[PDB]
Order: C-alpha cells, then sequence, then structure tokens
RNA sequence: CCCGCAGAAGAAGCACCGGCUAACUCCGUGCCAGCAGCCGCGGUAAUACGGAGGGUGCAAGCGUUAAUCGGAAUUACUGGGC
RNA sequence: UCAUGUUCACAUACACAUACACAAACGGCGCGCG
C-alpha cells in the first residue's frame, strides 16, 4: 500500500477484534512427533494461513483453481503461504 | 443391502483414506494404504476416463455405505430438484440419517452409526427411527434414548468426535445426548476433494 | 568473501550475515549516514531496500539486471512491515495514512 | 524413518560418486573440492 | 546388414590394444589363457567399481594389471586394502608377481563399457528401455560427445517377438577409419532372456595416431 | 425430396427382421432333436462343433448349438432353446440351453455354472 | 498456464520397400481456458515426440471466441469434411454434455454449459476442426451491434 | 525453527504466549465454575502478572527466564535498542552484493 | 405397534477381468477340447478355452434369451442425397 | 508361342531419475582483529 504519513493511537477492544483471523485457545504450536502445527495453537493454519507453498493442510486441495476456497475437512483457506506472515 | 467385506480393501483400492476405521491407531500402521488391493495392486494402467469416473463413484459410495441403485435413486432425486445437481446430491447424501448421526459424533464410524440406529438407539423429535437411510429435513431435534446412551461406545464415540473437526450446521449437545439439524450444508461445508461433475456426467451417460 | 545472492533470513528477509553461511557484509547505521553525507539518495534507496529488504523489488531487479535494464522498483521494505506488526501486536494501533 | 549412508544415492550419477568407495564413505587420500559428496547418507520417504 | 567390430579394425590406427607383451609361440598360449582368467575374476569382483576398460601387460618378469575404471574409492577403500588383496589374488590365478595401478576417468557418460553397464542395470531393475536409453544420450550429448548411437535389441519390455530398437543423436561415423569411435556390448539377464544393448560414442577425428 | 412428393407417398421406415424367426417373440422353445452331428466351422477356425437339427414345438425344424464341453444328447430327446448366433457355424442361429430338459448338466464347472446349468458343488 | 490435453493418438502407417514403416500422430488441443483456444495435429515415430510437436502447433495458432460467462451466445453450427456439429448454450449448472473431442475442445476453451452434439461422422480430426470453426463463427451483441451500427440494447 | 535432529528452536514468544493462555484456560474455568474470591484473586494475579511478561518482561519485579537466569525476550524487547528493529535492522541492514 | 428374553448368535450369491469395459497371474491343454454382444482367441510359454488364487461390478439377487425405443441425421417434417 | 502357385498366420495415450515449484538461523558465553 502507497502512503503518505502514519499515525498511531490505541487500538480499541473492537479494532483488534477486527485485525484478527481467528481467537486462539490453546496453549500449543506443533505437534511432538509428527510436526503439524496443532489446531486452534498459536499455528493453525486455519487461524493465520496454510503451511504450504499454495496448497491447503487437509490434503484436498492442491492447485491454483481452488484458489481462495475453504475446506470442510479441517478448515484451512487455500491461499498463498505468503499471507502467513500478514495475519 | 451392506457391504461387509474389508474396510481398509476398500480404501487402498480408492487410494484415499475413506475414513472406514475410528482413526484412534494409524491407516499406515494398520496396512499398506499406498498400495492397490491384492497380488497385482502395484500397478497403474493408465485409468480410462470412463474409469475415473467409475473410481469417483466408487470413492463416494463407499465413504457413505450406500448400494448403487439407492445411490441411482439418489441421483435421480437431485436431477429433480432445482439447483446445481452436484450440490444437491451432495444434500440428500449427508442428510441421510446415518450420517447425520455420525457427524454428530454418537458413533466411532459410520458403519457404528448404522448400526446404532439399526438397532434403535436413535430418535429425531422424540420419534425412534429404524431405518438408517431416514431423511433429516431441517431442524430437527434428533437424540439418543436412554437404554443406549449408557453406551460406552456411545460415550467414547462422543470423546472422538471432539477428537475431529465439527461440523458447521449441526448443534450437538453431548452432555444432553442430542443433536438439532439447523441446515442443509453447503459444497464448501463438505470435503472439497469430491468433484460433482464426475459422478453427474458418469450417471448421464 | 563476496555475495551476489544466496539466503535470506526468515523473520526478516534481509540476508545472513557470515561466510560460513554465505553472507552479505552489513551496511550498517554509520554507513548509511555517510551516504546521507554525500547528497547520494538513490544510492542509499537502493541499499536498503531493492538490494537489501524488499522482496518484491529484488526479484525485479535481478532479471532487469539480467536484461541489463538498470532500472529499479523500490517498493517498502518487509522489515518495515515487521516493525508495524511488532507494534500491532502491542494494543498499539499504528498504522500506515494516505495523505 | 532410519537413515541410511550409501552409494545408491537417489538422483545422483557416477560423476559424482566415482570417490567414493562401495560402503559410503570417501576413499582416503582421495583429493576434493567443493560439492564432492563426502558421505552418501540418505533419508526415508 | 552384419558391421565390423569399430574397436577391433581401428587396432593399431586410432585405438590401443588392451594387452602388450611379447612372447614366443612356446609362452603365447598360456599367456592368453592367464590374462583372460584375470579378466574373467576380475570383472567378477569389481561388478560395481564401474571397471571401463583392464590392461594386461607382463615385461617377463611380473604382470601388470592397468584398470580404468570411475569408483577409484570403491575398488581401493581406505589405504588400497582391496587393491593389495585383489594384487594378489591376481598373483595367484597368473603365476607371476602382480602389480595393479588404477586410472580414474573423468566422465562416466563417455565411456562405451560404462554406458553399456548403466543401461543393463537399469534393464535389470525394469526400467521402460526407452526412457533408459533416452536419458543415456542426453547424458552423453550434454556431457559433449561429437556423437552417440545407443541401440538395445531382444524382447524389448517383455514383448514376445524380438526387435531391435535404437537411437542416434549426432554423428557417428564408422567408415572413417581415424574416427575415435569407442564401442561396447553388454548383455542383460532378465527373466525373459537376455537383451543384448550396443554404444558407439564418436568422440573426434584425431589425425596424428597417438599409440 | 419435396414434401410434395413425401405427401404423396410418405416415408415408411425401414423394418428390421427378426433375427431369431423360429422363436416367434418368446425366449425359449422347446425341440426334440431329430438329428445330432458334427459340423466343421469356417475359416479361420478350425474343430468339430456340436449341433442338432431340431424340430420345435410350432413345427420349424432348425439347427441348435450345443454349448459346453461335451453333451450327452442323441435323437427323440426334449431340449430347450434360445437365441444367438454360434458365427463360425454358418446357419447356425440358436443355442440350446444347459441344464434342461433332456439337456443334462455339465461336468466339473466351477465358474459360471448358471450358465451351464451345473450344481454348486459343496460350499 | 494454458490448459492442454491430447484427444486421439492414431498409429498410421507407410509402406516402404522393406516392410511397414509405422508411425504415430497426436492431436492435441490447448487453450487458456478463459476464451482463447487453439488445436495441434502432431505425427512423429514415437508418442512422446509427436505429442509435443502437436503441442508445439497448438501453442501457436489459437483463436478468439467471443464468450459470454462460460456458455456461448447463440445456437451455431459448423461443418468440415465430415463431421458436421451443433452447439447450443444451455442453462447454468448443466456441464460439458457433449461428445468426446467436443468436450475437450469447448472445455479447454472454457465453456462450462454447452449442449453439443456431432452428426455425420465422428472422426476426431474434422470434428474438432468444425468445433473450432463453429467456435470462431460465433459473435457476441458487442460485435453484431457494432457490425450494424446500433447500441448493445437495440440488437439485444 | 527446528534445529539439530528434533527438537525446536526455544522461540521466546511462543513460551510467553504459552504462559497467557495457560493462565486464561484456567481464569475461564475458574471463574465458570464459580472459585471464590481468593481462588480467583489468585489467578487473575497470576495472569495479569504474565501478560506483563508478554509485553516488556523485566519491568515487573523481576524478569522471568526459562534457563540459567535468561531473561525471555518479550515484544518490547524487540522493538527497542541496540540489537532491536530499529537500529538493528531498519536504520541498518545487511545488503547483497558485497564483499571484503 | 410396544415391552421384556438369552445368544454374534439363524442369513451371500451371481457375472466379469484381450479391446469396446471397471478389473491379472500361475497351472492344465495344443486350430484339439472349447469361447464368442462385435473385432477376434486356441496349431507347446494362451492376460480371450478349463481350473486355481487375485480382483472388479451389481447385490437378495445376479446373469442369459426375447421384445420396444434411443443411440440410428440408418425414411432425414424438425433433420439426407442422387 | 509362354498355364498355374494349397489353409491360417506379422510392435499402439511420455501417470518421472538416490506431478509442477522448492538451497543453511537465532541467543548467550567467550577470543581475536582491527
Ligand atoms: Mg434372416
Ligand atoms: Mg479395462
Ligand atoms: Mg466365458
Ligand atoms: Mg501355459
Ligand atoms: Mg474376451
Ligand atoms: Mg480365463
Ligand atoms: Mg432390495
Ligand atoms: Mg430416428
Ligand atoms: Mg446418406
Ligand atoms: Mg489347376
Ligand atoms: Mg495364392
Ligand atoms: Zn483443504
Amino acid at each position: 500500500e502507497e502512503f503518505d504519513a502514519i499515525k498511531i493511537a490505541l487500538a480499541s477492544p473492537d479494532m483488534i477484534r477486527s485485525w484478527s483471523f481467528g481467537e486462539v485457545k490453546k496453549p500449543e504450536t506443533i505437534n511432538y512427533r509428527t510436526f503439524k502445527p496443532e489446531r486452534d495453537g498459536l499455528f493453525c493454519a486455519r487461524i493465520f494461513g496454510p503451511v504450504k507453498d499454495y496448497e491447503c493442510l487437509c490434503g484436498k486441495y492442491k492447485r491454483l483453481k481452488h484458489r481462495g476456497v475453504i475446506c470442510e475437512k479441517c478448515g484451512v483457506e487455500v491461499t498463498q503461504t505468503k499471507v502467513r506472515r500478514e495475519r | 443391502a451392506r457391504y461387509l467385506g474389508p474396510k481398509l480393501k476398500l480404501s487402498r483400492r480408492e487410494g484415499t483414506d475413506l475414513f472406514l476405521k475410528s482413526g484412534v491407531r494409524a491407516i499406515d500402521t494398520k496396512c499398506k494404504i499406498e498400495q492397490a488391493p491384492g497380488q497385482h495392486g502395484a500397478r497403474k494402467p493408465r485409468l480410462s476416463d470412463y474409469g475415473v469416473q467409475l473410481r469417483e463413484k466408487q470413492k463416494v459410495r463407499r465413504i457413505y455405505g450406500v448400494l448403487e441403485r439407492q445411490f441411482r435413486n439418489y441421483y435421480k432425486e437431485a436431477a429433480r430438484l432445482k439447483g446445481n445437481t452436484g450440490e444437491n446430491l451432495l444434500a440428500l447424501l449427508e442428510g441421510r440419517l446415518d450420517n447425520v448421526v455420525y457427524r454428530m459424533g454418537f458413533g466411532a464410524t459410520r458403519a457404528e452409526a448404522r448400526q446404532l440406529v439399526s438397532h434403535k438407539a436413535i430418535m429425531v423429535n422424540g420419534r425412534v427411527v429404524n431405518i438408517a437411510s431416514y431423511q433429516v429435513s431441517p431442524n430437527d431435534v434428533v437424540s439418543i434414548r436412554e437404554k443406549a446412551k449408557k453406551q460406552s461406545r456411545v460415550k467414547a464415540a462422543l470423546e472422538l468426535a471432539e477428537q475431529r473437526e465439527k461440523p458447521t450446521w449441526l448443534e450437538v449437545d453431548a452432555g444432553k445426548m442430542e443433536g438439532t439439524f439447523k441446515r442443509k450444508p453447503e459444497r464448501s461445508d463438505l470435503s472439497a476433494d469430491i468433484n460433482e461433475h464426475l459422478i453427474v456426467e458418469l450417471y448421464s451417460k | 568473501h563476496a555475495r551476489s545472492t544466496g539466503s535470506y533470513s526468515l523473520v526478516t528477509q534481509q540476508p545472513l550475515g557470515g561466510k560460513a553461511q554465505f553472507g552479505g557484509q552489513r551496511f550498517g547505521e554509520m554507513e548509511v549516514w555517510a551516504l546521507e553525507a554525500y547528497g547520494a539518495a538513490y544510492t542509499l534507496q537502493e541499499m536498503l531496500t531493492v538490494k537489501s529488504d524488499d522482496v518484491n523489488g529484488r526479484t525485479k531487479m535481478y532479471k532487469n539486471i539480467v536484461d541489463g535494464n538498470h532500472q529499479m522498483e523500490p517498493g517498502m521494505p518487509e522489515s518495515f512491515n515487521v516493525l508495524l506488526k511488532e507494534i500491532r501486536s502491542l494494543g498499539i494501533n499504528i498504522e500506515l495514512e494516505d495523505e | 524413518g532410519p537413515e541410511e549412508i550409501t552409494a545408491d544415492i537417489p538422483n545422483v550419477g557416477e560423476a559424482a560418486l566415482s570417490k567414493l568407495d562401495e560402503s559410503g564413505i570417501v576413499y582416503i587420500g582421495a583429493e576434493v573440492t567443493g560439492g564432492d559428496i563426502l558421505v552418501g547418507k540418505v533419508t526415508p520417504k | 546388414g552384419q558391421k565390423v567390430h569399430p574397436n577391433g579394425i581401428r587396432l593399431g590406427i586410432v585405438k590401443p590394444w588392451n594387452s602388450t607383451w611379447f612372447a614366443n609361440t612356446k609362452e603365447f598360449a598360456d599367456n592368453l589363457d592367464s590374462d583372460f582368467k584375470v579378466r574373467q575374476y576380475l570383472t567378477k569382483e569389481l561388478a560395481k567399481a564401474s571397471v571401463s576398460r583392464i590392461v594386461i601387460e607382463r615385461p617377463a618378469k611380473s604382470i601388470r594389471v592397468t584398470i580404468h575404471t570411475a569408483r577409484p574409492g570403491i575398488v581401493i577403500g581406505k589405504k588400497g586394502e582391496d587393491v593389495e588383496k585383489l594384487r594378489k589374488v591376481v598373483a595367484d590365478i597368473a603365476g607371476v608377481p602382480a602389480q595393479i595401478n588404477i586410472a580414474e576417468v573423468r566422465k562416466p557418460e563417455l565411456d562405451a563399457k560404462l554406458v553399456a553397464d548403466s543401461i543393463t542395470s537399469q534393464l535389470e531393475r525394469r526400467v521402460m528401455f526407452r526412457r533408459a536409453m533416452k536419458r543415456a544420450v542426453q547424458n552423453a550429448m550434454r556431457l559433449g560427445a561429437k556423437g552417440i548411437k545407443v541401440e538395445v535389441s531382444g524382447r524389448l519390455g517383455g514383448a514376445e517377438i524380438a526387435r531391435t530398437e535404437w537411437y542416434r543423436e549426432g554423428r557417428v561415423p564408422l567408415h572413417t577409419l581415424r574416427a575415435d569411435i569407442d564401442y561396447n556390448t553388454s548383455e542383460a539377464h532378465t527373466t525373459y532372456g537376455v537383451i543384448g544393448v550396443k554404444v558407439w560414442i564418436f568422440k573426434g577425428e584425431i589425425l596424428g595416431g597417438m599409440a | 425430396a419435396t414434401v410434395n412428393q413425401l405427401v404423396r407417398k410418405p416415408r415408411a421406415r425401414k423394418v428390421a427382421k427378426s433375427n431369431v424367426p423360429a422363436l416367434e417373440a418368446c425366449p425359449q422353445k422347446r425341440g426334440v432333436c431329430t438329428r445330432v452331428y458334427t459340423t466343421t466351422p469356417k475359416k479361420p477356425n478350425s474343430a468339430l462343433r456340436k449341433v442338432c437339427r431340431v424340430r420345435l414345438t410350432n413345427g420349424f425344424e432348425v439347427t441348435s448349438y450345443i454349448g459346453g464341453e461335451g453333451h450327452n444328447l442323441q435323437e427323440h430327446s426334449v431340449i430347450l432353446i434360445r437365441g444367438g448366433r454360434v458365427k463360425d457355424l454358418p446357419g447356425v442361429r440358436y443355442h440350446t440351453v444347459r441344464g434342461a430338459l433332456d439337456c443334462s448338466g455339465v461336468k466339473d464347472r466351477k465358474q459360471a455354472r448358471s450358465k451351464y446349468g451345473v450344481k454348486r458343488p459343496k460350499a | 498456464e494454458l490448459q492442454e490435453k491430447l484427444i486421439a493418438v492414431n498409429r498410421v502407417s507407410k509402406t516402404v520397400k522393406g516392410g511397414r514403416i509405422f508411425s504415430f500422430t497426436a492431436l492435441t488441443v490447448v487453450g487458456d481456458g478463459n476464451g482463447r483456444v487453439g488445436f495441434g495435429y502432431g505425427k512423429a515415430r514415437e508418442v512422446p515426440a509427436a505429442i509435443q510437436k502437436a503441442m508445439e502447433k497448438a501453442r501457436r495458432n489459437m483463436i478468439n471466441v467471443a464468450l459470454n460467462n462460460g456458455t456461448l451466445q447463440h445456437p451455431v453450427k459448423g461443418v468440415h469434411t465430415g463431421s458436421r456439429v451443433f452447439m447450443q448454450p444451455a442453462s447454468e449448472g448443466t456441464g460439458i454434455i457433449a461428445g468426446g473431442a467436443m468436450r475437450a475442445v469447448l472445455e479447454v476453451a472454457g465453456v462450462h454449459n454447452v449442449l453439443a452434439k456431432a452428426y455425420g461422422s465422428t472422426n476426431p480430426i474434422n470434428v474438432v476442426r468444425a468445433t473450432i470453426d463453429g467456435l470462431e463463427n460465433m459473435n457476441s451483441p458487442a460485435m453484431v451491434a457494432a457490425k450494424r451500427g446500433k447500441s448493445v440494447e437495440e440488437i439485444l | 525453527v527446528p534445529l539439530d535432529g528434533g527438537r525446536f528452536a526455544t522461540s521466546d514468544l511462543n513460551d510467553l504466549y504459552r504462559r497467557v493462555i495457560n493462565r486464561n484456560n484456567r481464569l475461564k474455568r475458574l471463574l465458570d465454575l464459580a472459585a471464590p474470591d481468593i481462588i480467583v484473586r489468585n489467578e487473575k494475579r497470576m495472569l495479569q502478572e504474565a501478560v506483563d511478561a508478554l509485553l516488556d518482561n523485566g519491568r515487573r519485579g523481576r524478569a522471568i527466564t526459562g534457563s540459567n537466569k535468561r531473561p525471555l525476550k518479550s515484544l518490547a524487547d524487540m522493538i527497542k535498542g541496540k540489537q532491536g528493529r530499529f537500529r538493528q535492522n531498519l536504520l541498518g541492514k545487511r545488503v547483497d552484493y558485497s564483499g571484503r
């Protein structure tokens, strides 16, 4: 995004919810044998976004044709994994 | 009227996991899932087009436990209902009562859900339904009766349903052993891999 | 030691540092005052974005150099977007603004 | 699963493997340069 | 039509012999027998070392094996142990003191016998013969051979009728006696019989005629 | 063709005849083998296939083929016949039903027993 | 990006002094999936080289078809050597309910709703050329209103 | 990130959020199970004293640690000063096409 | 129709596997015996005959034959040609 | 001028090489160089 000034302020609770894509619930990150992110933990692919480059976690979709579908095996959105750092 | 053979066999034949076992134990540990069934399994002869249509049909039918006559009847009902034939077919199949039971988790596998619905543990709006293929309509309060509400397997399946990711169009309270059907599932609310068009054109050959 | 291109760090996409890793030299704080003390603005813009941090611009730059076009598209560094989120991860709403 | 050391490395031909012995370790007295495989480890799956 | 063995017809002109010694009619046959036995046992031992070419040379007091292969590491191991053991075994076979010298070939893709062993191994592990041949041709050409021509023959892919398939990439002139044509042949012993493999590799027309 | 000509003499679809007239649109008919014999096929095949000149109930006399490996029939025998041509016995447009009045059961058939009228062995 | 699929791989022959020289011909169709399609017909001694030559020829000489939202603009008939084709626009959700090669071409062109039929011969080559003809000679409201000199709302 | 074999790098913040979320899970429990004032004042103190860690560890009475008294780096320790973004990665940064 | 009774206890076949057509290997046999909806298979290594194992498809049925329509723009009014 | 030739009988969609794309990271503690 192009810009030409910067502003800072306190974030009201509804603004903070607005930045959210999900609400974290479990005190966990990734499994300790396999290494999938444990869902609703601090890495859950459906809160933040998919781990694999442009393909989903539940395995159901693996091609740009499905770009932006949300599955119903685990609930992840298939999208750019780049956005996993954005949300 | 039912498939009584090995289940992981079907899973291997399809290739995918069809969820025919509870998923306590990994399928790789129970079998060589990466291999077609039988002596001559290890081979992928370039599948014919109708062949892949057939394979998709078999995948869905053996995920849900529906014999082909009933499945063709479902196909015809979908052709009747207006809208998109594929989403309509998925709507009917999901609306199957044994499927709703498995969904609300009162059964480790859809086989167990059919078993309990057959042995009269399932009641829709206080009326005990004995046919597994009953068509649950929207906003139906489907409950479990007491006699099999003591069932240890029932409670363990409640826990394993809490393990699974929960469907969005079903409101099931485990303590009260009571689910409620609210809205017909969306295509996006079902698994995504299944392609409507394959089954559609297969039966509209 | 010398580096054309290679690794980048994960948290922010700036290059790794080392010989034991194929690293890029730090154009550290004092060097930036040194450029600012010449008039040199475009050199600096490059040095701390296109050559460094802008995840788009560096791949567009590379291709423009192999094409020999000698032109850059400078964008905005992703380490600065890291900062915004690390502030916005406090209850401090910092945001970019338009006019 | 468990790793192996081998010459049977996938995706590489004798052009590189010529300096390994048959076990999967370089010969003593091999003279080596960047990118030579010294030890042909492999991982399952 | 039936072809002339290229290395054979080029002997003396371009290529050098494998064996090199002089011995009169009393010694000759026994020399040849010992050499045949040592080559037999040597190949059988170093089936995996990628042994391109042996060279026997007995200067009337000993035998000198000079073995061009691509895996000195594999044939030697730690500090020539396999080397010296093979040497003593060769000495017992031949009946004279022995000596081994190992030469390392740089491009395993350009030696005919090496390519032959590779294609034969692929076929024994039941890969698609067409794909094997194509990949071999690509490897040789990309390495930079001025020409290469490969041919597999017999029961290709388990068919009942045998036939000969072959590829040529680039130029491989045979009638030019001053062209360095490497040639070799091999046999893949599959469950349907032997599948033959021939490989010509034209490396350049060397005009002086060294050795 | 002009609409006018079609008016004067309409189009009367081609009539596809019966491929099995002696059955008279009836799935099977009874017969009484007048003569059981063997005939050689037509090129390129070679065999000695078993056929019976058979007298239908309605009076037609056809040549029926005797399927399966081995038969125990003879003349004066009551058989049941169904449709379908052999092909390599040109002029034979009927099969005999196996496991019928006199057309006995085959021996030691373990596949297609329903095709060949053989009992379900000890199972 | 161009979604491409073959249709038919036939083995043709040429008799020469010794015996018969076999050769394969693969007829493939490519298309971007948004409305630009193109077919190619390659021949070589081997199936892979044949298919690859076909696909090169097809990736060149593609055409535009005036598309309306995954269906055609008006019932169109096309004729080539032996095949005759009837392609009718269809409602939403119908599917690509058509023959084999017709399905291939319409699908890579992107059309998801179309009623088709292949009267006369069914030779995949002629049927594909006839399908491409029938897709080309289809004009959209923009085209026809430009051609008569009116608005898109006057012709509708 | 995983390191040398099957071990995750101790990635500090994920230990701080882990503190928070554990405390919050307990506090939702003990609220809905309706604990008495003294118990909830315990967990509510421990939660406020944990979010304290996550924001600016060590402005508390003591910085919290997970090793031989190494204080875990919290968010505000990532922003500020000589190892934090403003000096370490924004104002001057490593660059490609360089050598020494 | 409801309630209670003990017991997995009382309940699975049929066709097909050369291509069209989903799904293969071994053995028996040797243009014989045989199969076959069409093309074809069988003459000493039968993925096509017979048996086995394996698999595929339908399932209280499955297959075979008979019959009509469609496919057949193959009586072409819609919609053929000389 | 110059006839005839027993029967049957002859390789087919590229579903990859130890699906495409994918090359080492973060903090102390030290020593040393400037
Ligand atoms: Mg007739
Ligand atoms: Mg098949
Ligand atoms: Mg049969
Ligand atoms: Mg046999
Ligand atoms: Mg057959
Ligand atoms: Mg058989
Ligand atoms: Mg029934
Ligand atoms: Mg008609
Ligand atoms: Mg006509
Ligand atoms: Mg005569
Ligand atoms: Mg003749
Ligand atoms: Zn998914």
